[PDB]
């Protein structure tokens, strides 16, 4: 392979795959901070087409983090389909882009293909897309899944309820799922990130998520964002199991940050398959972002684009119900401002889409960030057209607990409204003899959390 | 005339045609998330957009405010700071923000005490209103719980633009059992003074992860009163000296 | 009429309602270099409300330039229905951006409602809406025209094709039409900004265009972006006459800078009807974008968003076939970096929807601008599903004498494949004809401009 | 526990679940042959009470082999949903079966329900249904899978090409082949039967059906039908692995008989995930019948109904893409006649379909039965009503290697034709393209293999 290209008569030099990799990455603030960035609008260029030009064999064969070194690197290639690698291993990145994109490859070409590449070859293709080809070859690769609700579909629109709260009070949790179910939100899942650790507490919390679930008949299903050690603990020990969540990181040293072992999640799938009220197969939730691995001090050098791919590897080895990026969650250090954070939610997506994972979007910035809500109603619209799973709902996105803003009840709604697209079937019918949406649109009534009283 | 910083403002409900009304003034007592705007069609109502406009508007400024060095010294502490020199540094340099600057750290040998069971740091890191209005709440009962059926308490300092993971480096240098950092979290739109602590078991610099911590977060008025909170954490305290472990290594 | 407001226990006052139409917009570049922007987050958001309390009656009686000074001023205001009028006159602007974002509010209504207005409400509707709103609003304010083809259906999606030369070669024009054409571009207008304005050369590019369009029977329109006069001079004696052009300013004193005069756009619209060869009622063509007026020193103390949409209201007095503003078509001292652009490109043409013309944007930016393609991709996107009217199209966008870059002929391609939206219907039926278009999807043979040979 | 019941005044007694199962099942050979079988219509009758009045607990908690002496019980009762069983643990096999077939109970309804049974209820439930309750309650429980093409869809109807051959003559099986695709058969898989079981004939067979299918880009998948172990071994060294098929006994003794252990299928599933040409995430092929534990010896004195359900429940763990019965593949000492076969190949359609596979069935006899091609056809027509997912295809039906009558190619598209049922989504869309389908019914030109020609 070569690490090598000349640009306008100069020579641009790389030393390993790792830096090709960084350096093609639009500019980012956490790359920079990593240390990993280009130098220029030249050598990002330059990082691009020497990129552009590997094989997907030279990408596959040189993971970031070595597979002696990395358990999430083992599990990445071991789920390799290497009769599907075999038949495209000396295709071009360049090629796998153009393929990607085509009109002539379908669906079903894509779901064998995708088989054959690793989390490293699907962030070299999402390196050198466009933001319009990150949303368009996105859009042409839907991933559905089915827990109580299916998502994905082509057309339709999910979304997560957030009811959270600074004190996981009990009665400020349920008038915010009573605000969100008004607009047509919760189809995706009814999910409470709560205050305290503990078996009670997510009981508790499980218990007031389920007691509106069961009084109504919705088709959805209610999850805690506790440790997944935590959640199975409360589920063993009575409480309703809905989604099971962890956050994950694309490394070994990552998932120590957060306190997992793969051995957890491989239980979270045996403990939903005991315990869950799940119709369908999908019971796990996971969630994702750029710069957590480069937090945990756990990037070993690469970039913060790659690390968020490896997530995705790790998640499909579980086939979760949802996934999502929480894209502005952490802070202007890794993604400063707008145009950014817009960007990374769009190679987020793309990279889910093709890891062949349910993949949305917490569109989200927070206070010390370049942004504001603008910013998520902007991203929001552009990954919807790009076929994004699902987003969050809170009271006009403000988090009373969590401190940031993400998307309101109305942005689901507007999305949904804007781009005729429907809501999880299951969900819409609930929505329909509730009185709540008519042929996708709100009715006069909707939007009144009174409604349920 | 409204001032969308009041408390008629805030109570605002908004629906056009209530299906019951009563229940939608009951459900906005209960919860200080947005609830009850209503809506023009799938889009929020004007008043709503303007106070969130509003709120939004003085979130960023309390991200960017210091408490004075004046009212640092005024509680008796001592101030030291990390390798952020600046406001603006430490937003994009976490690294620094984790890693005391070179005279931290023998001021922190020369000036407080050595080996404790139990020290107390105190930060700003993103939120200074965290730090000012909970304060005197929080702190006294805390030194004087765990002085009181207690032990070593170490001594109290203010550590300028201080990450969570500057607590490893705090607890080799003085030598400390147990280290509790209060530290300002990131402000949210409507709030600012949103505290949590976490707290660490004999740290390390090379082997501690964020699992080793136990957290305790959303301390304020608003959440868990500073009061309570020092009793919870004192308790805590006491646990991770019993078990010698803390976060997830912990039991129950 | 309040012209104060209290937040957060400060008073803030302002001077009149031009301060307040001013300091109430989004930051951007050129408001500061008025010395027309707020000081502070607080007085915008104080500027937002004081103006969303002002009613349309106090807007209306305060336009930003006199009556009796300025014949644009005049154009606006003796073209109110001033029935439509009267039932607004009391509504706050508050109301008024309720009453546009209503669902229960159809687009007959608004078809009544904004006769009431001036392009000074219209300006004030936008400066209290998110992006969001912008959008979801001028998706529901169709406003379609008809000349050879039929622009802003619903579910439809034009392009104008730009072939614009460096020195005007006709070799050079007819290859980028033919590029433009093999990608579906130019059921809008097939229009060139020629390099020299005289009769024998705008009469040989119209030759040109008009050669395609006769050999291949394409239902569309020629243009030659000339001064009005002439465009004119040309096709009285005898060029073919598609759409006539001309760029406006907002403000007499701006007219008089662009060497315009109204009589003209009356003279234009004459000799449409003798000489054009329009099946349609609509054939004249307007470019605005802001900054235009406070170049010229034609602003008077306002805003450019105000002075913008004062372009609307002249143009809707002629009643175009179509209206683009150019969004970041001059510099980064009057839209700075991609946030600004795209949030000038949403009010521009929420605006122009409101006013009731036939708005589309040319999606663009400059290379001493802080910007960049990505930033064409996001916004033709988001502008897309507002439901506008057309955008450009440029080979890869690289306009080789204008000297910007505006969207690829590839990209009206990928917005009506993703959003699956149509062409002109006429347009589109030539499309199918010629083997180019099955289904609103490029065929495989599509994109291959020597289809055509 | 109620083991006991009056029918016309005269007491009916039995000792236990098991001789409850064994006798409330419709007269057969192979029942009498197991000496379980009632002796009398009232004696089958008061059984069919007895049974109807027993609770899903009672059934649940009593399997025909004890957990700690058999790994499919085991296996079958550790993929037990608790929270699934612990709602319908204490409803009689008589509240099971009417919501079953209640119109009320909705797909997803069951797809809860029937995570909370074991194998030994599902059977329950099949001896308390009549003929039509079988073929509704099928129905109306759709399993849908996906390897290159997705089985199951309401509306469609699959086929296996069953190319088998005396001498396993590449020449003899390529015919067949081109025979059934010219009919619309293959959907399901092309699967060969090998008459010796090797690596290197395994291998050739395996080069021949996929020789066919890369020549036309079928989609459909591939499968030859030796031992596990020998189709393992053939795909790791290189030989096309579509499809991996064992045939299954519902006890650990029968297993034995087979020479197969659960690990072998563990394994066949991580080398499908290694090697396989599968787009879809299902690729694991059982075949069962009534019969096979009785042969081994290994039923343990339950009925041929009951142990052929616990094959499902078998089956289901491994998450198949197909599985069928061989519904008279064996002989009249099983099941005798016509009567004896439609009603074994509704049970077994209708249990494997509550089990939660993807369930069709072999409609065949011997010809020591007392049965003939009419019975074939009888059986296939009412399956395929019950949305039975696939039937095989042969030459006319006359298998001339493994001795038996099938179904036809003709009987696929007769069945597609008759009943207004389209193939795979996927093959139709080959048909198609091929001429040799159109809107679901075979061209002119279809039916004629030197079409491929
Ligand atoms: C931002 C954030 C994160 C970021 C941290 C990365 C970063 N900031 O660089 C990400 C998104 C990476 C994250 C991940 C998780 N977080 Co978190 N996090 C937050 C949040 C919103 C802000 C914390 C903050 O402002 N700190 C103040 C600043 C100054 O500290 P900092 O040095 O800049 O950042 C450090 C801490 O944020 C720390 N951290 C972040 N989350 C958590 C959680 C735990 C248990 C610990 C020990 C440390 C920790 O990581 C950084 C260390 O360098 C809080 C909510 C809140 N209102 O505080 C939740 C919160 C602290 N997190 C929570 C949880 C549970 C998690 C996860 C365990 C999620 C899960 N279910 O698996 C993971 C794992 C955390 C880990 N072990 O590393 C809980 C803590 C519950 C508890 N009482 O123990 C909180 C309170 C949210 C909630 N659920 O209510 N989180």
């Amino acid at each position: 392979m070569k690490l090598k290209t000349t640009l306008f008569g100069n020579v641009y030099q790389f030393k390993d795959v790792k830096e090709v990799l960084a350096k093609a990455n639009e500019l980012r603030s956490g790359d920079v901070l990593a240390g990993v960035a280009a130098a220029s609008s030249q050598e990002r260029v330059a990082a691009k087409q020497v990129l552009s030009e590997m094989t997907v064999a030279d990408i596959r064969n040189n993971p970031v983090i070595a597979y002696e070194d990395d358990c999430v690197t083992r599990l990445i290639q071991d789920d390799v389909n290497e009769t599907a690698y075999n038949q495209i291993k000396n295709w071009s990145i360049s090629e796998l882009r153009e393929y990607v994109l085509s009109d002539e490859t379908s669906v079903d070409d894509i779901a064998f293909t995708r088989k054959g590449l690793t989390s490293e070859v699907v962030a070299a293709v999402a390196k050198i897309c466009s933001n319009a080809d990150l949303i368009y070859g996105a859009k042409k690769m839907p991933v559905i899944k089915k827990a109580n609700t299916t998502i994905g579909i082509p057309g339709t629109f999910s979304a997560r309820l957030q009811p959270n709260d600074t004190r996981d009070d009990v009665q400020s949790i349920a008038a915010q799922i009573y605000e969100g179910l008004s607009f047509g939100v919760g189809d995706a899942v009814i999910g409470v990130n709560p205050v305290t650790d503990d078996v009670e507490n997510l009981s508790r919390v499980l218990d007031t998520i389920y007691g509106v679930i069961d009084k109504f008949n919705i088709p959805t299903q209610g999850c805690v964002l506790a440790h997944v050690t935590t959640q199975i603990e409360a589920i063993r020990r009575g409480a309703p199991g809905g989604l099971i969540f962890q956050s994950i990181c694309g490394s070994e040293k990552g998932l120590k940050e957060f306190g997992v072992e793969l051995a957890m999640l491989d239980e979270a799938r045996a403990v939903g398959a005991e315990f869950n009220r799940i119709a369908g197969e999908n019971c796990l939730y996971f969630e994702t972002g750029q710069g957590s691995a480069l937090s945990a001090g756990a990037n070993f050098g690469a970039d913060q684009v790659t690390m968020e791919a490896r997530n995705y590897g790790l998640a499909r080895h579980y086939d979760p119900f949802i996934v999502n990026t929480v894209v502005g969650f952490i802070g202007p250090e890794y993604l400063y401002n707008d145009r950014q954070i817009i960007r990374a939610g769009l190679e987020d997506h793309f990279m889910g889409k093709l890891s062949g994972i349910s993949m949305g979007c917490d569109c989200c910035y927070t206070n010390h960030a370049d942004a504001d809500q603008n910013l998520n109603e902007n991203l929001m619209i552009l990954l919807a057209t790009a076929g994004c799973n699902y987003i969050m709902g809170m009271p006009l996105g403000d988090d009373i607990m969590l401190n940031y803003q993400t998307t309101a009840f109305h942005d689901t709604a507007t999305v949904r409204q804007l781009l005729n697209l429907r809501p999880s079937p299951e969900f819409e019918r609930w929505l329909e003899s509730m009185g709540i949406m008519a042929n996708g649109r709100l009715t006069k009534r909707a939007g009144d959390p009174s409604l349920f009283f | 005339a409204l001032d969308l910083g009041s408390a008629e403002a805030k109570a605002w409900i908004g629906v056009e045609n209530p299906h019951r009304a009563d229940v939608l003034t009951e459900l906005r007592r209960s919860t200080v998330a947005r609830v009850c705007t209503g809506r023009a069609g799938p889009r929020p109502r004007t008043q709503a957009l303007l106070r969130f406009l509003a709120d939004h508007s003085r979130s960023k400024d309390t991200v960017l405010k210091e408490v004075p060095e004046e009212w640092v010294k005024a509680q008796g502490l001592l101030e030291v700071r990390s390798e952020i020199s600046d406001k603006n540094l430490y937003l994009t340099r976490p690294d620094m923000g984790r890693r005391l600057c070179a005279e931290a750290v023998e001021a922190l040998k020369a000036q407080c005490v050595a080996n404790p069971d139990v020290q107390v740091v105190i930060s700003d890191g993103l939120s200074t209103d965290a730090i000012t209005v909970n304060y005197e709440e929080i702190l006294p009962p805390l030194m004087a719980g765990l002085k009181q059926a207690g032990l070593k308490v170490g001594t109290p300092f203010f550590v300028r633009y201080g990450r969570v993971k500057i607590e490893d480096q705090i607890g080799e240098i003085l030598g400390a059992k147990v280290v509790i950092l209060l530290v300002g979290e990131r402000p949210g739109l409507g709030q600012s003074e949103s505290l949590s602590c976490y707290a660490v078991y004999s740290p390390r610099m090379a082997t501690t992860v964020e699992a080793d911590r136990t957290c305790i977060s959303n301390i304020h008025q608003g959440g868990t009163p500073p009061v309570e909170a020092a009793a919870v954490i004192v308790d805590l305290a006491k646990r991770m000296l019993e078990q010698k472990a803390s976060g997830i290594n912990m039991t129950r």
